[PDB]
């Protein structure tokens, strides 16, 4: 039963197992108007306005699939460094020429100074009962300094 | 010079009003919104996480 | 030159021993105190490894405008972060679509491998 | 050569705006009175 | 705040010019007394040895305070842009790897198209 579970894990999907979306039919219907098509139903199973069906489909074959393409794949390694210089130079442009996207970004700082301000007025006021005492405390202090210090003065001098 | 005129010269204030559907200007001003509050609420939690110890320490 | 974790020109260097890297004093000390490591080559390093290694002032030019200069300076590294981290969770996001494709696709073979199989009995007979 | 504790208010924006601002004020009008005395 | 030697709250500090750390005059001068050196460093002290003015301070609070601050804001945020700009290179790297493993198997889809339809085009003429 251990060793089922190790089989069924592993193949059960090599991006969901590895590491880090909504369900968009339109987006497939807009997309295509093969292989495109293809990998839009295949996110669209793995996940489960969508319904799921596909669970019938995804060890051995996707070994032998790895290790035939592996066969087909110094002078590789410039080509691909170069090509991410590329997309890297690309990328640095898309986000330059932007500082309907401005709407998103102003709703996100809305629920983020929703989420902050609330926790911060929490953490304020949480602070401040525990601290507007010790500041009273620490800052009549303080002006216990201002006359420890005036009287000082007038000693010196008289002194 | 300022002293004698009695008046301190004007600091930025722009993050406190801002406004929604804006400009290019306002995209700016709005992401540095975002940027200074998640800096405040994680400077916030510093203070919290000690709390009490480090105010009647000093 | 340049310290390889900020970007400032350091006051006051120091060079790991573990990887040839010159630090700054500061940034080296609070990354050791989080994990025993060098930030560039993850390998086992403490604060006694360190070996402790130009100075030319800016004359800006000829006070209350520096005030609005240090203002808008820290407002415009406010968003040079902020910039660079969407940035980074996109291309994450979009390299996460590939993978998605790239597993798809090795599937898809498998069935295009059967229906030449299948061709290839039949050419046969 | 031979720790003190400051405890960083609450509402700690304002170090850039309120207390800079404060804190060239009172260095100015502090000198400028004490340049009268 | 402490005597380094007993560990007592000091109620006569007396801070000495060797070893800079701040002593309770009444230990420190049974320390010289039994011979002349500093209790930490182990440097000659005598008595005399052991010991502002006009201008008037103010406690240390939140202008060389709030300068020092402005310090640990940008050398935090520095740090900042280092689990980025490494967690970046990782990314890129295997997205390189990634679209180069798409860019390498894509001719074989293309290839794998024609075949399997060949074979099929082939065998239903004959």
């Amino acid at each position: 039963d251990n060793e089922r579970s190790n089989i069924k894990s592993g193949k059960q999907l090599k991006s969901r197992i590895r590491k880090f979306f909504a369900s968009l039919p339109s987006p497939k219907n807009d997309f295509e108007i093969d292989e495109k098509e293809e990998d839009a139903e295949i996110a669209e199973y793995e996940k489960e306005e969508d319904n799921f069906i596909e669970p019938p489909s995804q060890p051995r074959v996707s070994l032998v699939a790895v290790p035939l393409a592996y066969s087909t794949l110094k002078n590789n390694p410039q080509s691909a460094i170069d090509n991410k210089y590329n997309l890297l130079v690309a990328n640095a442009i898309n986000k330059e020429p932007h500082m309907e996207s401005r709407m998103q970004h102003i709703t996100q700082g809305r629920t983020s100074m929703k989420i902050q301000f609330k926790t911060a007025m929490p953490p304020t006021e949480v602070l401040l009962e525990s601290i507007q005492s010790k500041v009273e405390s620490i800052e009549q202090l303080q002006r216990k300094l201002q006359h420890v210090q005036p009287l000082e003065q007038q000693n010196n001098e008289m002194c | 010079a300022l002293y004698t005129e009695y008046l301190k010269q004007r600091n930025n204030k722009k993050r406190r009003t801002p406004d929604f559907n804006d400009d290019d200007d306002t995209l700016f001003l709005e992401e540095y919104r975002r940027k200074y509050p998640r800096i405040d609420t994680s400077r916030y939690i510093p203070n919290e996480s000690s709390e009490v110890s480090l105010l009647g320490i000093v | 030159m340049l310290c390889a974790i900020s970007g400032k020109v350091p006051r006051r260097p120091v060079l790991s021993p573990k990887s040839r890297t010159i630090f700054e004093k500061s940034l080296l000390e609070q990354y050791v105190k989080d994990t025993g490591n060098d930030p560039i080559t993850n390998e086992p390093l403490s604060i006694e490894e360190i070996v402790e290694i130009a100075q030319q002032a800016s004359l800006t030019e000829s006070i209350p405008n520096l005030l609005t200069s240090l203002q808008n300076e820290w407002d415009a590294i406010m968003l040079e972060n902020f910039k660079l981290r969407s940035t980074l969770d996109s291309l994450t996001k979009k390299l996460s679509t590939v993978m998605y494709e790239r597993d798809a696709a090795k599937l898809v073979a498998a069935q295009l491998l059967m229906e030449k199989n299948e061709d290839s009995k039949d050419l046969p007979k | 050569e031979i720790s003190a504790q400051q405890a960083s208010l609450t509402e700690s924006i304002p170090n850039l705006l309120t207390s800079l601002q404060n804190e060239w004020d009172a260095i100015m009008l502090e000198n400028f009175k004490l340049r009268s005395t």
